């Protein structure tokens, strides 16, 4: 394990996990306001 | 984070650090046992977590009765016991050399001499040293059978501590004592044939040993022989209290009060066996006690009865007054006799005590050890024990050998000689050989220097130097005289030691350092929280 | 000659305390190995302050990622060196400091002395920095001026393999032009950048453009006050205070 | 989310490799300093018993270490494995691994699951050639004994007890001789007592039971005809059990006499069996030894189960069942029986000339109460090597010969494949090549220049050779008598590149607390 | 309960325990600085509580930059600095001997030799040893003035660590460098005349020193001389920013906007002083900065202006281009001139840097030290610093003396000789004398054995032995060759050391052990809770 640097409070995600965490983090802010647009859309 | 494991709560003292933790503690057990050697030495008071006090100079005593957490230490502590078991003395000698020798080891590493190369060294020196020890000889296997000097030699062995100063009376008391149970130790019959009773009185000087076992018993009834005159005895070990057949029997009286016949039956079934003993020939002795009734039968049939004779005693009772520890008297008396000596009973120090004034075939004996404090006697028993075991085994291996450092430097001289051929064969390993000597030399210095403070004779420098200059020549001669502070021949001086002893003092040591230098690392897995506290 | 008797090692800590950094350092130059070449990727850096950084400059990436092991730290400066010296390969030099230290590992492991490897390596260093010429004397190229076909292609490769990969055309030439002009007709020289690049957070990469003149971060006086741009202009580097005459 | 519920950690790929490859070598560097007499022993302290073990035995050295890592604990299995199957070399069975996978690690810079294909196929070529170089025979008991000693020696070396190497190598080869091939090593028990010195550890052709004769009886015996009784010398009673009630008061008047008599049938049944001494599984009542002592019959109350048979299979006298049912035809033909006088308690003895063999290799070593253990487990490491040669006549030379022949052979194949799988091969060799290299570290010779030196000689000679630890000449192992059994050095090779496989396939993991 | 005080939180490590805590740590600082001696030695990376990294081999560096709680230790750590101040090298030598010598002390107590008796011993040996050091001589006070070998000698001094391997270029660079500021150190003018600028680039090899001070300045205005050709200069230190008379003056305009005349007055009062400078003779340099206006006057009057010349630089500027640091120009120019050399400005490593190509009377100089890591240079500065101070003082005391152990064993040989007369006068004190030698011998062993591991030449045994057998004869000859692993004469080999240095390496040491053995007890009064943590 590791040793790498540096903990604690300092971490890093690698390849897959990030490319995912990034996409999830985007669909998050996205999917919230995905209802808004369009005349059929509502307010919040 | 790493883990890096290994495991938590575990630590790897590795390599040189291992070399440290290894060596760095072995000689730790030095400053602890340094005091013990040399008649001019002093003792140590040990306390514990149970609020108790021990003030004795024995090493197995100050090493077993210690708390230590460094392997090597505990390891040498372990080597301390090895001695105390197989021989009376030399436990202290085993450590001081063990350590000092190991001290000389962590030293060759200042020169960069591989440990395996020092095992190789010490190995040659070790055997090459014991060699010359063998060469000394001087055994009194043959007449003059008296070999009184050898007995004197054990006393020389026990010199120092507390007992040695008084005498010179102990060797005579031990010597004689062993001489009775001498033939006994050869047989594989332990030293337990000699019993030691603490009835403190007067001074450790007044203490003495009476011929004819003493016992703390009776005589548990007023209408009983206070003393038995010439009367014969019987050593027995049958059941007197349970009084039950060795069967699963459950008397069930289907009638009205048929027990009145059974409760009398067994109450008489003992009278039958009781009557064979009445049958011969007088006093009775038996391990298992004798209930109020049966014992009160003898009392009226003129037979002094002695109950609760500990296993040790019944065997001991067999040893003195030559008797057979036979229970069954349904055959009596084929190969079943019990000789005896007047058995007058005498109290000592306000304590009741029956001892036999007259007896035969004394292959065992009790020895009282009066004193001044319970603490004192506890330390006399050890001193008698140590010196009493020495003499014991010496009678099993007649090989004698001069004490006082003579034996040591004789080993040291003979060593350095081959050794100073040791470099040549082959070079570096030689220093290890040469070094080995330094140990056996050093123990002698510790003996006078750091331990033989007074009389004012203590110089590490001069004394040792005197022996080497004046010791190569005296081959097994020129010992030391830590009383006057001179180099005088022990042999004319009664400084005689056991071959078995001064042999093992090295065998052990040598064997110890070897496996220790083999240490590269050492690991542990914690068991108690912390506990740095 | 050598035989059985000699002669142990006084301490062993030396050995392992050397195999240690060899690792701690390796790891750094290992997890950074993904951002070399056109098919390399950048990394997000959350500052101890809070700021976010996404970049391919491994000499900035290494600095951003907090490090503990004092030796791993060393690795950082040698990456930041290549930047102050040349200005490129900030990442490649690290992946080198690895391989070397990583094989000096293999060496020590086979009874090869460290110090013997130190200068032993340094010998291959001076031979490498020399072989670089015997390979460009020569067969390839060493052009310095009068030819943009290469200077641009230096940035085209250089521009290439960064976030600006797609928009480099404009970037590549621009850089070359913005540099070659500060020493043109002046001959070759060590050159320090007086060029000023200021960025407005508005727009996309391509929006950025060279200015045929000067730009200033400070805005006008705005209606403070009454502005730009005085028709034909005549500037002034006014200095000192301008308030009511005060001593 | 779920999963099954954290806290659970998860390591995958790159690091999971290092942390495993580097994770194993972690064990390997410490483990290695135990090869050739220029070898080290490590201390091992146990929390509970608070007593420490000192010896050098790869199996024990690791079996006594609490280690968190799966990849490490894994190795700790390899050791504890070869120790079982083979018996010796366990110290190194990991060494070639940690190196092997450290090789695989570097090679991993390149798919892993294929690297296993090489190490199992290429180190198979090595496994093969090593059989070729093997030297069989002879099968004449005249020659055997001279080889078995050479084996026991090469194994017994580098262990605290090496000092009198011969003294032990003899101990081993003897106990192994008795019981043809191939018999379990469970009948010959290694008993140990703390007795002054080293080398006082002889081999015994009888048994050394703890128990000491009851009462004041003789300590020796002539023309011993012992008796193997089972039932205790006490009045019997059904196991189902029953109760006897003295309904009749006069019934006891006869019951009492029934007591003394119902055991006097023990004496009559003893003299009649011609037996001279006795000993029983279950205990005997004080009402018995009494009769025994006067007669001169010897009393030996209580004996352990496995000891009841040792005393038996020593004289082949059949384990008697209940007294008085014992035929004088069944008796113990013991040559002698004595009470050795150790400090404190002294064990009894059952000497036998054949014998019989139920050897008891009792070892003393007073020097250090914790050296006996340290030693009596090395005697074993000897024993189990002196046996493998009986079961497997094959033998091979050590000192680095083993690896040398392989890495040499393997070496060529790697340069032939000119395949990526092929590089795999080359490492499988360089891993072996590492073993002798490491064997040099300890002796003191420079490694690098010592293998190359050693590899040339295999070519000039092939494959006899090796690297001398101490004696000069860098002489061939067949000359210096430095050899160990061939199948052992097989299991070692295979068994390593095995864990090297499984452990090189993991890739990713999941650990909970 | 008792109290028994004394006081809580305080402890009395007394007597032998004091003897322990005393000795038992002095050599603690051994295993720390053991690595530094010997060209084959290695460096140490030091971290701190501020998360910083230092990887340098200097001893004052690894002793000052350490955390230690055992008096003796800190005490020797203290002795480490004493050196670094008074001389460049020998701090490491001072400790190793200091410790080792003290190690030999805790050893004579195995023989029982009173400490005061060992102070007495070491005392004789100490001076008797320095004696022979004096006897060697070999100083190049007289021509051949070149004394290049002595300069070579400092380089020999700086051998090892990091810098020594590269060259052999440093001695030439230092030698020359000192030779400029040579006459300067004799005057009491410190080494600060030489400045070292870190502009890391290339490899510690490419680093070089240019004649003619370099400065990081300007040239703070575009309409300014990028380079000054042949032009003269002026070193000044007057106020340009405050622009206020040295008086308690508070201009109070009782009128309506009279300030308009005052705010112009002082705004011109500077123009007056500004005009004298315009008056001569061209460039201006001044410690105190020059505000935007005044500095922008020079720019238009064709006078390159250099502001913020640190105090060090103004003094340095005086040293090169021989100028006078005079402010007042109301008298100019009596005893006020400022020679100069072309002052072309050149950037290095992406950093602006103005240096003068041409100049005169160079009694000072800057030397750039490129490198590979900021960590590297930090350690080159120390190496240059150490070796640069050695050469410095050597030019103040011409007394040379051969290095490599020759000087050491020469002391050791000469010592043991008087010493082995030492017992005779008078006996036990002799061993102390004899022992002293063992130290100076031991430092040499540490130098190759425990430190000179490779090339594979390291044997504690052989090497030392070679010198004694082959060193008594070579009186100041036969040193060592830790490169090839042989005993070769240093003198033909350029192994030259400073007399002042190798003298103090003992003066210190000797003076240290003395006051330490005087220690009977040592006490402390806690300051922080616990703090066992
Ligand atoms: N056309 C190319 N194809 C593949 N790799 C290239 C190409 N051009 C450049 N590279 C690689 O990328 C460069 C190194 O860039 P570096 O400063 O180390 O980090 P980065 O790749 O992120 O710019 C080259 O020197 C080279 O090895
Ligand atoms: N006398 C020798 N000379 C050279 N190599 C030897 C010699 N004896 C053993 N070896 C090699 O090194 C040994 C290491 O000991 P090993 O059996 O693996 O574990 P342990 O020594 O702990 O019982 C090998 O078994 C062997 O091939
Ligand atoms: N070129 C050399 N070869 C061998 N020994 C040297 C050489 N130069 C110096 N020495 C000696 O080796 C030792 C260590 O170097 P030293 O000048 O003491 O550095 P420092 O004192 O700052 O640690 C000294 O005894 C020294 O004079
Ligand atoms: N009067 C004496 N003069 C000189 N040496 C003596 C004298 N008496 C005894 N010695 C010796 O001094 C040594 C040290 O005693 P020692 O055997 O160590 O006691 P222990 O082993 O029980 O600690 C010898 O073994 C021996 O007893
Ligand atoms: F220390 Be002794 F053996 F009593
Ligand atoms: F590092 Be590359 F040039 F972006
Ligand atoms: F392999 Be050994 F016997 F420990
Ligand atoms: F310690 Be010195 F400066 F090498």
């Amino acid at each position: 394990s590791r040793s790498d640097t540096l903990f604690l409070g300092g971490e890093k995600i690698s390849g897959d996990d990030i490319r995912n965490q990034n996409v999830l983090a985007t669909m998050a802010v996205a999917n919230v306001v995905k209802s808004s647009l369009g005349p059929v859309g509502l307010d919040k | 984070m790493s883990l890096q494991l290994l495991n938590p709560k575990a630590e790897s003292l590795r390599r040189d650090a291992a070399l440290k933790v290894n060596v760095t503690s072995a000689e730790g057990l030095q400053s602890v046992l340094e005091t013990n050697l040399g008649p001019k030495g002093t003792l140590k008071m040990l306390v514990d977590g149970a609020g108790n006090i021990k003030l004795t100079k024995d090493g197995k005593v100050l090493l077993t009765e210690m708390q230590i957490q460094s392997p090597t230490a505990v390891l040498i502590a372990r080597a301390a016991a090895a001695q105390d078991e197989i021989t009376g003395d030399g436990t202290t000698t085993v450590v001081c050399l063990v350590g000092e020798l190991l001290r000389q080891a962590h030293r060759f590493i200042q020169e960069g001499v591989h440990p395996r190369i020092i095992t190789d060294g010490f190995e040659i020196a070790r055997k090459e040293s014991m060699k010359f020890l063998d060469e000394f000889k001087i055994s009194k296997t043959n007449l003059s059978n008296d070999r009184e000097f050898l007995l004197q030699v054990a006393r020389s062995s026990l010199l120092t501590k507390v007992d040695a100063d008084l005498t010179e009376v102990l060797t005579p008391i031990v010597t004689d004592a062993v001489l009775s149970v001498y033939d006994a130790q050869a047989d594989n019959l332990d030293l337990h044939m000699v019993e030691i009773m603490q009835m403190q009185h007067l001074s450790p000087k007044d203490t003495t040993f009476i011929k004819g076992l003493v016992l703390d018993h009776g005589g548990r009834h007023p209408d009983m022989p206070t003393r038995v005159k010439n009367a014969y005895v019987l050593i027995l070990n049958v059941s007197l209290e349970y009084e039950k057949t060795e069967v699963n029997s459950g008397f069930f009286y289907s009638s009205a009060d048929q027990r009145d016949k059974l409760a009398a039956s067994e109450r008489k079934f003992v009278d039958a066996k009781l009557k064979k003993i009445i049958d011969l020939k007088f006093v009775i002795i038996n391990q298992k006690g004798i209930d109020p009734m049966s014992l009160d039968v003898f009392a009226k049939h003129n037979i002094l009865a002695l109950r609760r004779a500990k296993r040790r005693n019944m065997e001991r009772l067999q040893l003195v007054t030559g008797g057979e520890a036979q229970n069954s008297v349904e055959d009596l008396s084929p190969q079943i006799l019990g000789f005896s000596g007047l058995v007058y009973q005498e109290t000592i120090g306000e304590e009741k005590f029956t001892y036999v004034t007259e007896n035969t075939d004394p292959k065992s004996c009790t020895i009282l050890i009066k004193g001044s404090t319970h603490y004192a006697l506890a330390q006399t028993k050890d001193a008698v024990r140590d010196g009493l075991r020495a003499v014991a085994n010496v009678l099993k291996d007649k090989n004698i050998i001069p004490g006082a450092g003579a034996f040591y430097i004789a080993l040291s001289r003979y060593l350095r000689s081959a050794n100073m051929n040791k470099l040549g064969a082959k070079g570096k390993t030689k220093t290890g050989i040469e070094a080995f000597a330094e140990a056996l030399l050093v123990i002698p210095k510790t003996l006078v220097k750091n331990s033989g403070f007074d009389p004012l004779d203590v110089l590490a420098m001069v004394e040792d130097e005197l022996d080497d200059a004046q010791d190569s020549d005296e081959t097994r001669y020129v010992g030391v005289d830590l009383n006057i502070g001179d180099s005088c021949d022990p042999t004319i001086e009664g400084i005689w030691d056991s071959y078995r002893v001064l042999r093992n003092a090295i065998t052990g040591a040598t064997g110890i350092a070897s496996n220790l230098l083999l240490c590269d690392e050492l690991l542990r897995a914690g068991r108690s929280t912390l506990k740095e506290t | 000659i050598i035989v059985k008797d000699q002669g142990n090692k006084k301490r062993q800590h030396g050995l392992e305390a050397k195999k240690s950094h060899i690792l701690a350092a390796r790891s750094v130059a290992s997890i950074i190995k993904t951002s070399l070449g056109p098919r390399g990727l950048d990394k997000i850096l959350i500052s101890p302050d809070g700021e976010i950084t996404i970049t391919n400059d491994g000499a900035t990436i290494l600095s951003q990622m907090e490090l503990d092991n004092e030796i791993a730290k060393l690795l950082v400066q040698l990456s930041k060196s290549q930047d102050d010296e040349i200005g490129d390969g900030t990442t490649g030099v690290v992946v080198l400091a690895s391989a070397l230290l990583d094989q000096a590992l293999e060496l020590i492991q086979k009874g090869i002395h460290p110090i013997k490897i130190a200068n032993g390596f340094d010998e291959a260093a001076k031979l490498a920095i020399s072989k670089l010429e015997e390979t460009c004397d020569d067969i390839s190229a060493s052009n310095d001026e009068l030819f943009r076909d290469f200077l641009l292609r230096a940035a085209k490769t250089s521009l290439g393999s960064k976030i600006v990969s797609k928009d480099h055309d404009r970037f590549a030439e621009m850089a070359v032009e913005a540099v070659i002009n500060v020493m043109d007709k002046d001959r070759k020289d060590v050159d320090f950048d007086l060029i000023k690049m200021q960025g407005r957070v508005g727009g996309s990469i391509s929006d950025s453009k060279l200015i045929n003149g000067v730009i200033l971060d400070k805005d006008f006086s705005h209606p403070q006050m009454p502005k730009e741009g005085s028709d034909g202009v005549k500037l002034a580097i006014l200095t000192c205070p301008f308030e009511p005459p005060k001593p | 989310v779920q999963i099954f519920g954290d806290q659970v950690t998860e390591e995958r790929a790159e690091n999971a490799r290092l942390s495993a490859f580097v994770g194993a070598i972690a064990v390997g560097d410490l483990v290695k300093s135990t090869l050739g007499p220029k070898g080290m022993d490590k201390l091992l302290q146990s929390a509970s018993s608070n007593t420490c073990m000192v010896t050098n035995d790869g199996a024990t050295i690791l079996k006594s270490i609490p280690l968190d890592n799966p990849a490490a604990k894994v190795l700790v299995n390899i050791s504890k494995v070869q120790d079982d199957e083979v018996g010796d070399g366990t110290t190194s069975v990991t060494v070639l691994s940690a190196e092997l996978l450290r090789e695989a690690e570097k090679l991993i810079d390149i798919h892993p699951q294929t690297i296993i294909e090489g190490y199992r196929l290429a180190s198979a070529a090595a496994l093969d050639a090593l059989t070729k170089a093997a030297v069989d025979n002879s099968h004449d008991k005249t020659m055997f004994r001279e080889d078995l000693i050479h084996i026991a020696k090469t194994t017994l070396s580098s262990k605290i007890l090496s000092q009198d190497k011969d003294h032990f190598a003899e101990l081993a080869t003897n106990a192994i001789l008795r019981l043809k091939g191939s018999t379990n090593l469970e009948h010959i028990q290694i008993i140990k007592i703390l007795g002054g010195k080293l080398s006082d550890s002889f081999l015994d052709e009888g048994f050394i039971l703890a128990k000491k004769f009851g009462n004041n009886q003789p300590k020796r015996i002539e023309n011993a005809k012992i008796l193997i009784a089972n039932t205790t010398l006490d009045t019997d009673k059904v196991k189902i059990f029953g109760t006897k009630f003295k309904v009749d008061s006069t019934a006891k008047l006869a019951q009492l006499e029934k007591a003394e008599r119902e055991k006097m049938k023990n004496k009559i049944a003893k003299i009649s069996k011609f037996g001279i001494n006795t000993f029983i599984n279950r205990q005997l009542i004080y009402d018995y030894p009494e009769q025994l002592f006067t007669d001169l019959g010897i009393n030996s109350i209580e004996h352990a189960d496995f000891e009841g048979v040792e005393r038996l299979a020593l004289v082949t006298g059949g384990e008697v069942v209940s007294t008085f049912d014992e035929p004088s035809k069944c008796k113990l033909g013991e040559c002698d029986v004595i009470e050795e006088i150790m400090l404190g308690e002294q064990p009894f003895l059952k000497f036998s000339g054949c014998k019989a063999g139920e050897a008891c290799t009792i070892v003393l070593r007073g020097a250090t109460d914790q050296t006996l253990d340290e030693a009596e487990r090395s005697l074993h490491d000897a024993l189990s090597v002196l046996s493998q040669t009986t079961k497997e006549t094959r033998t091979v030379l050590g000192g680095g010969c083993a690896e040398m022949v392989m890495s040499k052979a393997v070496d060529t194949e790697a340069q032939n494949i000119d395949g990526k799988k092929s590089l795999a091969v080359e490492a499988f060799a360089r891993a072996l090549r590492q073993l002798p290299t490491i064997l040099a570290d300890n002796a003191g010779f420079d490694s690098s220049e010592l293998v190359s030196k050693l590899r040339s000689s295999i070519y000039n000679g092939i494959s006899t050779s090796g690297l001398d630890l101490n004696n000069g000449t860098i002489a061939d192992m067949r000359q210096l008598g430095i050899v160990e059994s061939y199948k052992l050095k097989r299991a070692v090779v295979s068994s390593a590149s095995e864990a090297a496989e499984v452990l090189l396939r993991v890739d990713n993991i999941i650990r909970a607390r």
